[PDB]
């Protein structure tokens, strides 16, 4: 659960 | 050749971004020649780009039906299935394309990509290598491979890879074609601020092209607050109202807004994932609209216009789930970048980026397309006060004769448990209770050593910090506040009870050769000490261990733990002494996490927004002594913090107190400041000026 392109 | 000429024109009209005209032409080609496989397949790809995925599939299958060995139709159908979440159909198509033609490089690259997204990095690397071997000039495959290698910290031929990525980008921008470096990644690579801004600009331009098929006039924007009863209507657009770091930062903001002056609309770009994060934003926003229900960007943008939005806030930028097409259509007079995207949009359709003086200094305003809009302390915020209030206070167990970070207890009912115990010493710092080594103390340490889930002491529930998903899975995610007293220890993570623990809990990609060199330099200077990293992913561990052996370090010096549930991650930062921030890209959400544990973080701000966030946090927190102006200063600060034990106790004490006293974690204050700035932005526009810098 992370910020991703 | 009548058919061919239409198709070739359509192909060029497409490369140009003229999507409507490409479609007309491919249809005209098929009118003229129905059995034309390549025009079916080309029309399918442009229908795919427009979001018409069923229609696309139908044309891909027609093309395959006409030419059963048309590998390129299978490869592009694969992508359409992957966009529909049919991972199995995607794989069935990609692999069928490679069976037809094993030298088909595009198919290999597409297969690599779905490998990467699935969590299989070694297979993605292999398949991008295959692609580059079949077609050595292939920018997408090269840059996408450079990202996989970044993720697992493979730095084989790092310096030449870097300059190779820069010349690919130079060369792509010369020709005004879409850069193969994604904007979100561009901070990782030594490109000029000009190139980063242009990368972004070109990706924003895709959105402008997709919306032109709709043929929408400029919308008419309300020029005063008069029909919204004197309230500034603010529209927060995000794919991340659910179990996502964004909600971990800002879920309290919507409901803290002053309803006399503001009216809040949350536009979700994702559907309801069932989590409390979603529930809370839906309950507390004045209006919540599920745009994932309305895929058509013109119809969705209409809702935003009819709601009356003054300020529209873009919380995605170039991240997954973005629908920046919404912002390209300008349904609002003020459109601002906030919080979720750590960079510039590069696009003309964004007016401000909400940031701050320490993150985005006046000098480097050329970094951004947008005008700077300063918050007064940091632009960064965290919902940790609300999420993890059991971490506001802690106690320790004294194993010999006193450490703050060896054996730790947190709990909503910790005061009462403590008061149940015969001997408890308070130590001033305001204060830290110490449980001396009684029978009670021993029972606890045994539960841990035995790997037990929980025990009961004097009626209180005492939980193993490793077992939160078994006791309450909503407390592990940070959706509920834990209702038991939790124990956390260095023993649980194989950390030494008797040495300094430096930490970094970021995804491993933020680490680069220079950075690990500095870490090595620090650890060599502080014997005993260890560096505590995560398996993020696990297959990066041997790369890191090996490059550190080469730098001087024996093996036992770097300890890897698994990625943990959210609450355990934040709780365990308590066991560290110091955090070493990644300078290439800082801990952002991860920086707030470590600070909420009371753990000081050493950082070296760079030029990029992404490399200066931790410095803004520490500024806001008021710990300027943790910010380094160069590499020698970073190692000296960090070594100082690992040898000068009294200065460590002082610095820790400051972080521990200032996480409550400072504005850093003060969502109400942040919200009120956000409000001032929104109104600043509104004044400067109603008095018909256009965006200018606010400071
Ligand atoms: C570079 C970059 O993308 N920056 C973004 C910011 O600019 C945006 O404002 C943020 C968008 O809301 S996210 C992002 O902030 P980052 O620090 O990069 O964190 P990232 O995106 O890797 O996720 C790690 C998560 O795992 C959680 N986490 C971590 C370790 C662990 O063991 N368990 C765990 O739950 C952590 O609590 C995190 O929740």
């Amino acid at each position: 659960a992370v910020s991703r392109a | 050749t009548h058919a061919d000429s239409l198709n070739n024109l359509a192909n060029i009209k497409r490369e140009q971004g003229n999507i409507e005209e490409a479609v007309r032409l491919y249809r005209k080609a098929l009118e003229v020649f129905p059995e034309f496989a390549a025009a079916h397949s080309n029309l399918a790809s442009v229908l795919q780009q427009q979001g018409k995925l069923q229609e696309a599939l139908m044309h891909y299958k027609e093309a395959i039906r006409i030419s059963p060995t048309f590998a390129d139709a299978y490869s592009n159908m694969g992508n359409t299935l992957k966009e529909m979440q049919d991972v199995q159909g995607a794989l069935q198509c990609y692999t069928r394309a490679i069976q037809i033609n094993p030298a088909f490089a595009d198919a290999h690259s597409n297969l690599a990509s779905i490998h990467k997204d699935s969590g299989n990095i070694p297979e993605a690397i292999a398949s991008y290598r295959t692609a580059l071997k079949l077609k050595p000039d292939f920018p997408d495959a090269y840059c996408n491979l450079a990202h996989c290698l970044q993720i697992v910290c493979d730095w084989t031929d790092y310096d030449e890879r870097m300059k190779k990525l820069v010349s690919i980008v130079a060369d792509q921008l010369e020709k005004n074609r879409l850069p193969s470096v994604h904007p979100h990644h561009s901070m990782l690579y030594p490109l000029s601020h000009g190139f980063r801004k242009a990368i972004a600009e070109r990706h924003g331009n895709l959105c402008l092209d997709k919306i032109n098929v709709l043929h929408k006039p400029p919308y008419e924007h309300p020029k005063d607050l008069k029909l919204s009863d004197g309230r500034l209507r603010v529209g927060y657009v995000s794919s991340d109202f659910g179990k996502h770091p964004t909600s971990h930062l800002m879920q309290s903001i919507p409901g803290m807004h002053n309803p006399d002056k503001f009216e809040v609309f949350c536009y979700a770009l994702s559907p309801d994932d069932g989590t409390n994060f979603r529930v809370k934003v839906m309950a507390e926003a004045n209006h919540f609209i599920d745009l994932s229900q309305i895929p058509c960007n013109g119809k969705a943008a209409d809702r935003i216009h009819q709601d009356g939005i003054h300020i529209l806030v873009n919380m995605n930028g170039y991240t997954k789930g973005a629908r920046n097409e919404l912002f390209a259509l300008r349904p609002a007079p003020i459109q601002a970048m906030w919080l979720g995207y750590p960079g510039t949009s590069g696009a003309l359709f964004m007016d401000y980026i909400i940031t701050d003086q320490e993150t985005s200094p006046a000098e480097v305003a050329e970094q951004y397309s947008e005008k700077l809009a300063y918050m007064p302390h940091t632009f960064f915020i965290g919902d940790h006060a609300n999420m993890f209030p059991h971490l506001k206070k802690k106690a320790v167990i004294d194993f010999k004769s006193i450490y703050d970070n060896r054996i730790v207890l947190n709990g909503i009912d910790l005061k009462a448990f403590l008061d149940s115990l015969p001997d408890v010493k308070i130590v001033k710092m305001l204060n830290m209770p110490v449980i001396p080594m009684n029978t009670i103390a021993e029972a606890v340490i045994e539960m841990i050593n035995r790997g037990q889930i929980q025990i009961t002491i004097n009626g209180f529930s005492i939980s193993n910090g490793l077992a939160t998903t078994q006791i309450n899975n909503k407390a592990a995610t940070g959706e509920e506040v834990p209702r038991t007293i939790i124990v956390t220890t260095r023993s649980q993570y194989g950390l030494p009870e008797d040495a300094i623990v430096y930490c970094n809990f970021n995804q491993l990609y933020k680490i680069d050769p220079s950075t690990l060199q500095m870490w090595a330099n620090i650890l060599k200077r502080v014997p005993n000490s260890v560096l505590w990293l995560l398996r993020f992913p696990a297959v990066g561990e041997p790369n890191i261990q090996q490059y550190a052996q080469n730098m001087g370090l024996p093996q036992n010096r770097i300890i890897f733990s698994p990625v943990a549930p959210k609450e355990e991650h934040v709780r365990r930062g308590q066991l560290a002494d110091v955090c070493l921030d990644t300078p290439l890209c800082n801990g952002h959400t991860t920086g707030m996490d470590v600070l909420w544990a009371g753990t000081p973080m050493v950082t070296m701000p760079g030029e990029t927004l992404a490399s200066r966030v931790a410095a803004s946090q520490l500024t806001c927190l008021g710990c300027l002594e943790l910010i380094a102006k160069n590499r020698q200063e970073y190692e000296d600060i960090a070594v100082k913090l690992g040898t000068d034990l009294e200065y460590l106790k002082k610095v820790r004490g400051k972080v521990w107190k200032q996480r409550i006293s400072s504005p850093l974690f003060n969502t109400k204050q942040y919200t009120m400041e956000l409000e001032r700035l929104y109104l600043q932005m509104w004044e400067h526009y109603a008095a018909g000026n256009k965006p200018d810098h606010m400071i």
